[PDB]
RNA sequence: AAACUUUCAACAACGGAUCUCUUGGUUCUGGCAUCGAUGAAGAACGCAGCGAAAUGCGAUAAGUAAUGUGAAUUGCAGAAUUCCGUGAAUCAUCGAAUCUUUGAACG
RNA sequence: UGAGCCCGGGUCGAACGGCCUCUAGUGCAGAUCUUGGUGGUAGUAGCAAAUACUUCAAUGAGAACUUGAAGGACCGAAGUGGGGAAAGGUUCCAUGUGAACAGCGGUUGGACAUGGGUUAGUCGAUCCUAAGCCAUAGGGAAGUUCCGUUUCAAAGGGGCACU
RNA sequence: GGUUUUGCGCGAGUGUUUGGGUGUAAAACCCGCACGCGUAAGGUGAGAGCUUCGGCGCAUCAUCGACC
RNA sequence: UUGACCUCGGAUCAGGUAGGAGGACCCGCUGAACUUAAGCAUAUCAAUAAGCGGAGGAAAAGAAACCAACAGGGAUUGCCCUAGUAACGGCGAGUGAAGCGGCAACAGCUCAAAUUUGAAAGCUGGCUUCGGCCCGCGUUGUAAUUUGGAGAGGAUGCUUUGGGCGAGGCUCCUUCUGAGUUCCCUGGAACGGGACGCCACAGAGGGUGAGAGCCCCGUAUAGUUGGAAGCCAAGCCUGUGUAAAGCUCCUUCGACGAGUCGAGUAGUUUGGGAAUGCUGCUCAAAAUGGGAGGUAAAUUUCUUCUAAAGCUAAAUACCGGCCAGAGACCGAUAGCGCACAAGUAGAGUGAUCGAAAGAUGAAAAGCACUUUGAAAAGAGGGUUAAAUAGCACGUGAAAUUGUUGAAAGGGAAGCGCUUGUGACCAGACUUGCGCCCGGCGGAUCAUCCGGUGUUCUCACCGGUGCACUCCGCCGGGCUCAGGCCAG
């Protein structure tokens, strides 16, 4: 299966350990700037679409406005205290709403919020 | 290649570029993290000492053994087991251990001043002219045209008078 | 380089001329004009099968076989005869699995190189240290041109516990030639069986020995292998009462008299 | 063992830098040790050579010949000690190039700059001596 | 017998193999983002006490100013540096200047 | 047995080998093979026409082919003459040298090295237009750019006036 | 990229090395979730090897079977 | 007559801007053939090479007219598998995705559609005393407000706040920081050998007259001296205007992109005639609208988005630019054409083509002087460790050549077996062992005792054993074994 000019498009990954160090240093840089804050953002629990994977859950893009209000977190403050917000996802079932609301209350219990100035 | 050969042939000095970096790799300043951060440890190692969490996502591999920075209902409504239409918006009404975490909890709970806003000199005069003419009748003040030209409600005038201490 | 031997304009002269049918440089004003090119037999020509960076430089090895080898290397390090067979001066040291007290190596007790050198002399790892020192000499070949000037023998390997000994002994042993230091939780077969030869002299700490059970109890998908033989002493098996009682009578001797 | 990433262990680069060094760099490479009397007087081990100094040759064919430095020929990494010369065919005397690493300074040419040089080296040596001592 | 032809050996030639060396190449990795009408890249002509090229510079021309270092440059010749000093240097750094004819090239 | 291995003697001056594993741009008599060098042929073929050369002296280490003089020949104004255009670039002159070039020699040379030499109001260029080409107005073309040259271009000059 | 044979590991499982975490830093050590390939009981005669000499009978073949 | 407005012009008008280079990676346009397979043709190479236009440190893409049919996901980008699967092809040669899922990185927004209408609240200039003034643009619309998982307006009650200095800090350069030149031998020169030391968070590398941790530059860690520009920042001055902002509620409203979708047709393209996408031409829309998908389920029910306006870091690419670090790479016919005054010398009208060529010696100490020669040079003499290193310069093979030495030669030489002659050589041998006497010189003779070590019965040390025993030498005799060729 080499009917094209494959030799001019061949990528060798000799920088695999070099890029890993670069990625690890970039993660350290984020911790340097956001010193007490985590380097990530809290993300919700979602169910995989297909019937092949619907028995398993994973992480979504951001929290729905309805489940953010049920937790007791204002919309405009959520991206500021380290919570991802997704305005495209709908709940459609109490099961998804309850799981992510409980996730938010667990996040609020562990939070240390400093005065503004 | 020809440029590189030319430079090696030339008498001009080689401009040795110092290893400057766009983003710093260590915290700096006079805060708790900067004074406790160890440059020779890793991100997770430093956060584990602090007693904090570094990654809120899912663990993508095996960690070190000591790592601790990587994580009646009549109406039958599931939210009833989660409670303790307007909420606070600029703050959260939030309710053995490492030194850094304990120090951080003290800074977050330290009482601070508020810098209460005052009213302008002319705003006091407008309020004072109201209380001079109508006394304590907020309804009469709202209906006045010369002394209340912006047609503000009685509730708003009452609130401003309380802030001024004019009842 | 991909363009080596290719950045020239050459063409074969033809068949009817009494010259070899090889591409020849055109022109006419240089020594290069009319000279052969593009061939692996030709001066300043392309080499045969030019070396390419996609050559499979790295080897994939099962993690099970990697851990098997490390276990065998550790076991051979406890065998005194194999230490001598690998060139280690083990004659003044007792208890071949040499375990030193962690109290004598934890903290600043060893971070000074003079202190680390003194400890090695006291325990019995001395004669293996100047064996490395006296063995240094110049490499034979072009490795000198390429950054490998000298070579010498290997010395004792210090295995410690980073969470008990304190990681500060590494700097004490760093300068001493031949002496290599390796944490217990990450053991290297390149350091345990140098050159593929088993029987490296290792000096342990007391904390490292305790951790050695824990590290092999934590490897997932790996248990300590079971050997295919239970007793390795053949003389005991053959000369046992059980075997000898059921054997036949001998049919001859080691040397047989020739009849005719 | 080298640790800092900016340091290089290449033979090719080290020989290139040494033989293509500028004059200011060559002055440091052309240093010579100080005599024992000068060491206990200034708390200084070595110093770059210069024209006014008096040196004693301790290596080479000139066993223990003493004399004052006459020239610092930085272009070929040699110094010219007085009366250390060889005759050509014609009988005219030419100096013999001696490397600074083969000599020891016995008397030091003193000026405000070199008192500043000796003071800075002494300050570092005494700083770590007390740092190591206590 | 000599001469000539051939074989071997020693020495000497022709020629530049072999060993040794390498301020070169080749490949991989890492940090960084910077040409030009405020005239670029390229071309040309000039400039050193003694220079053809390479290199550097532009009629302030193998260079000027400033900063640092601290006593050279060197093939020769001639000046230095008072060294207890704004100060040698074909020195390094470099924020200020000079910058001929053209070339996108623009009376 | 063999591919080979080891030692002695000479030369030389700065690194190298045995053992066992790993690795490969790893083993030559050929390919009218590649590059470089060297033979026999061989001191052989050969060193052409332009009738033609000779005597003394000088220079010089060295003179058939360098000079002076004399002789014998020749071009015969459609020249073997004296000047230019184009082209070349220092070949022009003096002094010095004789490594290489002038298919013999050389003291000679358009060779080599060191110095010197080209002086204009009137001689040419510089000004003018010729056949012809280019820009601008416009119009094509994905575009590098093509057509277009007076075109349905506001395109160039000059004067007068009691202010 | 297929395929045959030999050695090695684990074996109804096997494969750490996309990636993440340590590191004495391109090595070595470790592994959370998916993912690739594979997997979720008879009669008679011979027959290696055992035998308490009565017999028991591997693998495999032949035949009668049983099931899907 | 004068004066506005519109449109179009002039100016070496005041201030600006573009062109060219580079092009490794990136965004588009345009665009082959050799080759492979098959009766042929389509196909393949390839949506590649060549050609043209346009950017950056990245570019491009990008916050659903999406994926899906789910218990749902939720901008873009990239890796892994999906997968050589679906799909298209004489179902030839072949071509060939994507959803889900694991992961790296994550970030959201700006307009047009509204009347500020109780106040163009907006902005370009150029004159300044830097206080501020005028000229204009603009109502054919510049500010504030809003951008459809929204929003506005009122009402209500909580909550929130803006500017200027700024110690100091991080990053990067920069000064300084360990230890033998101790004794002896070889050597021109120790950096070699032997002895005695020292330092080491430094035994990386290089130089110095031969292998240097301690002679020198550097190397390691913590500091320390001065400077540069960005960013952060403890604190300190102030703030203000009935100024802005988040939400809550509702007997009031809620504007969403056209020669664009779409139909027909031609070319091209894709795995993709529900045309996969794009382009040209003809016609040319809608508002409980439009697009895509699911579904035999009884009608086209249901699901999911909102096109024709725009911005945006990161994970990703990189043969180019400024550097930096490395290699089981090559070692001067190798490695780039170029380790050298190499894209040079040279060739061609031109486009273009394009080499050869490294090494005296630690130090020129590069041979003074004498002599022969016209000179080039030669010979003495000299430097050097070496001239068996004299710039035709480290070492200096073979082909080919000279001299000397030996030998052979009636129309080939060379090769195999076996003697002989001549020259030249490696071995072997030189004596060992054991007995019997004699002269000795010395107590590690047997035994016993104590201690110790072991294989627990064998040894070793110390004592006793001070001589028909034991150990070495010397002088004799004898035995045996010894090299080569033979009878």
């Amino acid at each position: 299966h080499f009917r094209k000019h494959w030799q001019r498009r061949v990528r060798c990954h000799f920088d695999q350990p070099g890029k890993k160090v670069t990625r690890r240093l970039a993660r350290r840089a984020k911790a340097a700037a956001l010193a007490p804050r985590p380097v990530d953002k809290l993300r919700p629990i979602v169910r995989c679409p297909t019937v092949k994977y619907n028995r398993r859950t994973r992480l979504g893009r951001g929290f729905t406005l309805e489940e953010l209000k049920a937790a007791g977190i204002p919309r405009l403050l959520a991206p500021t205290i380290g919570i991802a917000v997704d305005h495209r996802r709908k709940n459609l079932s109490e099961e998804s709403l309850a799981a992510n609301v409980q996730r938010l209350k667990d996040y609020k219990a562990r939070l240390i919020l400093f005065p503004r100035k | 290649r020809e440029l590189q050969k030319r430079k090696r042939r030339s008498s001009r000095p080689t401009i040795r570029m110092p290893n400057r970096r766009k983003k710093a790799l260590n915290p700096a300043g006079n805060n708790i993290i900067a004074k406790s951060w160890n440059k020779k440890e890793t991100l997770s190692q430093n956060y584990t000492r602090f007693g904090l969490v570094a990654k809120l996502g899912k663990a993508t591999g095996g960690t070190a053994p000591g790592n601790k920075a990587l994580l009646s209902e009549s109406d039958a409504v599931p939210q009833q087991q989660q409670q303790e239409n307007h909420i606070r918006q600029h703050d959260l009404e939030l309710e053995s251990k490492p030194e850094v975490l304990r120090a951080l909890e003290r800074e977050a709970t330290r009482p601070v001043e508020k810098t209460v806003r005052h009213q302008s000199e002319r705003e006091r005069e407008w309020l004072q002219r109201l209380v001079d003419k109508h006394g304590d009748d907020v309804a009469a003040m709202a209906r006045d045209r010369k002394l209340n030209p912006y047609q503000q409600t009685a509730s708003d005038i009452k609130r401003r008078l309380k802030k001024a201490g004019l009842l | 380089s991909e363009k080596a031997g290719h950045q020239t304009s050459a063409e074969s002269w033809g068949t009817g001329r009494a010259v070899a049918r090889i591409p020849r440089v055109s022109g006419g004003g240089t020594h290069r004009a009319g000279q052969g090119a593009f061939g692996n037999m030709c001066r300043s020509g392309r080499m045969f099968a030019p070396t390419k960076i996609w050559r499979k430089w790295h080897v994939k090895i099962n993690q099970g076989q990697k851990r098997f080898a490390t276990a065998s290397a550790l076991a051979a390090s406890a065998v005194a005869p194999l230490l001598m067979a690998r060139g280690h001066q083990v004659s003044t040291v007792p208890e071949v699995p040499l375990v030193v007290d962690s109290a004598a190596v934890a903290g600043d007790a060893v971070a000074k190189t003079a202190a680390a050198y003194k400890l090695l002399k006291a325990i019995g790892a001395g004669p293996d240290v100047e064996k490395v020192k006296k063995s240094k000499k110049l490499r034979a070949g072009k490795g000198k041109m390429r950054g490998r000037r000298h070579r010498q023998r290997r010395g004792p390997l210090i295995v410690y516990s980073p969470e008990h000994d304190g990681k500060e002994l590494v700097k004490g042993f760093r300068n001493i030639p031949g002496v290599e230091t390796c944490p217990v939780d990450a053991l290297n077969l390149l350091q345990l069986a140098p050159g593929g030869h088993l029987g490296r002299f290792i000096v342990w700490t007391s904390a490292a020995i305790k951790q050695l059970d824990a590290v092999y109890e934590s490897k997932k998908g790996f248990f300590l292998p079971a050997n295919i033989v239970s007793q390795a002493d053949l003389s005991r098996l053959i000369n046992s009462t059980e075997i000898q009682s059921v054997l036949r009578a001998p049919k001859g001797e080691a040397r047989t008299k020739r009849a005719c | 063992m080298k640790v800092r990433p900016t340091v290089s262990s290449s033979r090719r680069k080290a020989r290139k830098a040494h033989f293509s060094a500028p004059s200011s760099v060559r002055r440091v490479i052309m240093s010579a040790p100080l005599s024992k009397e000068l060491r206990e007087k200034y708390n200084v081990r070595s110093i770059p050579i210069r024209k006014g100094d008096e040196v004693q040759i301790v290596r080479g064919a000139h066993k223990d010949k003493e004399g004052k430095v006459t020239s610092v020929y930085r272009l070929k990494y040699v110094i010219h000690v007085e009366r250390v010369t060889r005759e050509k065919a014609t009988g005219q005397t030419v100096p013999i190039g001696i490397h600074p690493s083969n000599v020891v300074i016995t008397k030091l040419h003193l000026d405000k700059d070199r008192e500043n040089i000796l003071a800075r080296i002494k300050a570092g040596r005494e700083q770590v001596a007390k740092a190591k001592g206590k």
